[PDB]
């Protein structure tokens, strides 16, 4: 790709410190501020039921792959202008590789 | 300085003082109020933990809500018609002795 595997353990702690405030990853996990992300890989943006997405996310219709996800995480608002996800971004590719490695695994 | 009362989620009333111009997050942070998780993003509109529920007469004269606050506020738990993000609300004369509720 333009994405390579990292440390899932490192990625777990990245999740906890940077994403857990708003999201769950487990199957049967609830929506919070943000939507539960189980099964995100391969699904298009805006399709978790019971969550109120912005117009912007839905119409962006991103197919979530480890690769898209990387560009998204760099700068969410640059990627989906108008998203209400209030997260600045993960500028280091190594951080993103770690986190996505952990998401790839925990969201299946 | 003015008195502000906070009804915490446990039901305990926290009575404290802040200076006019201070945000409600400033009030919580400086006085070490025991409100679990309050002020997570340290007032940058990236969290909903500073959500407070205001008295109606206070609420109606608050500064116009910005789109940025609204997007974050939309995600808060226990939203009411008198809800604002506290880190955006600064103390005014009219708030002396007011009560806010932590949902
Ligand atoms: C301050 C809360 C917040 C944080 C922190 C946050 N998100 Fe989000 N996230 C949201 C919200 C709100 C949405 C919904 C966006 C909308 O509808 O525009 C979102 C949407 C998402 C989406 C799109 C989901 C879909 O079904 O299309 C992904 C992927 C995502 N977040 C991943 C994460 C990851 C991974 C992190 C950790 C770096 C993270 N987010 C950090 C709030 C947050
Ligand atoms: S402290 Fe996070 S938005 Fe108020």
């Amino acid at each position: 790709t333009e994405f390579k595997a990292g440390s899932a353990k490192k990625g777990a702690t990245l999740f906890k410190t940077r994403c857990l405030q708003c999201h769950t990853v487990e199957k049967g996990g609830p929506h919070k501020c943000g939507p539960n992300l189980h099964g995100i890989f391969g699904r298009h943006s805006g399709q978790a039921e019971g969550y109120s997405y912005t117009d912007a996310n839905i119409k962006k219709n991103v197919l979530w792959d480890e690769n898209n996800m990387s560009e998204y995480l760099t700068n969410p608002k640059k990627y989906i202008p108008g998203t209400k996800m209030a997260f600045g971004g993960l500028k280091k590719e190594k951080d993103r590789n770690d986190l996505i490695t952990y998401l790839k695994k925990a969201t299946e | 300085k003015i008195t502000v009362h906070f009804i915490n989620r446990d039901g305990e009333t926290l009575t404290t003082k802040g200076k006019i111009g201070d945000s409600l997050l400033d009030v919580v942070v400086q006085n070490n109020l025991d409100i679990d998780g309050f002020g997570a993003c340290e007032g940058t509109l990236a969290c909903s933990t500073c959500h407070l529920i205001f008295e109606q007469h206070i609420f109606e004269k608050l500064e116009a809500i910005t789109d940025e606050e609204n997007d974050m506020l939309d995600c808060a738990y226990g939203l009411t018609d008198r809800s604002r993000l506290g880190c955006q609300i600064s103390l005014t004369k009219a708030m002396d002795n007011m009560t806010v509720r932590v949902p």
